[PDB]
């Protein structure tokens, strides 16, 4: 009978290592995210260089894009477990959507702005 | 003729936020009847599970097999679709069944939210749509059945370039699956919309529309005539000459864009390779020779700056004639 105590307490144990797991993963996530924000940047050689540079910003972008969707996959199967927390997730999902599109069409502008150089 | 199984429910009433774990982890046992219809049997197990599921919007998926049960015929009558099922039983194990929402109800909730939401709401939904289709391909047939394509077009045609580009990435997700592919082959309005999209000012959107149209013409050849007819209908409805959008890309108002130019030439090439009729062929090539095509081709084949792959596919053009 004493086991069912051990059981509920194991339920609390499994949820504790659960979000300790969420936290250690998130560490790397933060680093990646930080970098995502970082790569940002608001002559004719220069324009061309910019299109060729923003082209590597995005070669790197899609490069990291595979573990980035690993991140979207992990987050969706993350909030599967677990009121306060939800808004937090939504907040990073919207912030990252805005900077996903934002570096998408900022590199697009840099390509299409040495297009104004070509 | 009774059956003892392992049961679990799946909380999917909201498809834009599906949970991942079925509860409980340790599936409970209860006894059914193999020769009686399942509909009347669903309530005992539904209360057995205490699920927060609209019992009257529910559906059943065989866990390992994935089969969606017809809810009002017995177990013995759909035996031909449960081969792997009775073999698990025959092994003396208990097979597992997933309680979830009908694909119909889920696609219905989706069409509601697409038709009734807007702004940030609508946008979030479209991004997730991609991954949702990757991971349950089974929604795609019910989707085509509920005019979900009507919804997608009816939304995309009054939206901005990001909203439309996201729609198109999602749409490619649909077309990796057979049923969605079949829905696109059926819906002339869709391909018409993609042609309209080839005139977008977003050069990303144009590349994307172009590459999906390539996917469309590469799947089969039976849809080359359907394409050409859709294009004629769009050019005719819009007041522009047929095919004007591609050749406008070809004679570049903005300048050079090798990836789009090569994509376009391969597209028209791969449109050419699928017809034995030389007479409609000649009809069309007159319609093109009218617009000035030969000088554009000639002067571009002159300049040595053209990229080698683009050049190979355009010599495939010339070699055809």
């Amino acid at each position: 009978t004493k086991r069912l105590i051990h059981e509920n307490q194991g339920q609390c144990c499994g949820l504790i290592d659960l979000m300790r797991e969420y936290q250690n993963l998130k560490s790397a996530v933060s680093k990646v995210l930080e970098n995502a924000s970082s790569v940002i940047v608001t002559d004719q050689e220069d324009l061309k260089w910019a299109f060729s540079k923003h082209e590597t910003a995005k070669n790197k972008m899609n490069y990291k894009q595979k573990d980035l969707d690993n991140f979207t996959s992990k987050g969706k199967h993350l909030l599967s477990e677990l009121s306060l927390v939800k808004t937090d997730m939504e907040s990073t999902v919207d912030k990252w959507l805005d900077v996903s599109e934002k570096l998408e069409e900022n590199m697009d502008r840099l390509r299409v702005s040495l297009s104004i150089w070509d | 003729s009774v059956v003892t199984v392992r049961v679990q429910y799946l909380e999917d009433t909201d498809p834009f936020a599906c949970a991942n774990f079925p509860e409980p982890r340790r599936a409970p046992t209860c006894s059914l009847d193999g020769a009686l219809p399942l509909g009347a049997q669903i309530p005992a197990v539904h209360r057995l599970l205490g699920a927060p599921l609209k019992l009257e919007d529910c559906a059943l998926q065989v866990s390992p097999s994935g089969y969606y049960l017809d809810t009002e015929l017995s177990l013995e009558e759909q035996r031909e679709m449960l081969e792997g099922f009775y073999e698990e039983i025959s092994k003396g194990r208990k097979p597992t069944l997933i309680l979830r929402t009908q694909l119909s109800v889920r696609v219905n909730a989706i069409l509601e939210k697409l038709y009734s939401s807007s702004g940030p709401e609508l946008r979030r939904s479209l991004f997730s749509l991609k991954q949702i289709f990757q991971e349950d391909k089974d929604l795609v047939p019910e989707f085509v059945h509920s005019e979900g394509l009507s919804c997608l077009i009816r939304v995309g045609a009054a939206a901005d370039h990001n909203y439309q580009s996201y729609i198109l990435r999602a749409l490619g997700q649909l077309m990796l699956f057979v049923d969605g592919m079949l829905g696109v082959v059926a819906h002339s309005d869709t391909i018409q919309w993609l042609y309209t999209l080839c005139a977008s000012l977003s050069r990303l959107v144009v590349k994307t529309a172009l590459k999906l149209l390539l996917v469309f013409v590469e799947y089969s050849e039976n849809n080359a005539p359907l394409f050409i007819r859709a294009v004629n209908s769009v050019a005719s409805t819009t007041g522009a000459p047929p095919w004007a959008n591609l050749v406008s890309i070809l004679e570049e108002k903005n300048g050079a864009d090798p990836e789009l130019l090569v994509y376009t030439v391969t597209l028209i090439n791969k449109t050419l390779a699928a017809l034995p009729d030389q007479d409609s062929f000649y009809d069309v090539t007159d319609a093109l020779e009218q617009q000035g095509m030969e000088a554009l081709v000639q002067r571009h084949l002159g300049t040595a700056g053209t990229d080698v792959d683009l050049r190979t596919q355009l010599v495939l053009y010339e070699n055809a004639l």
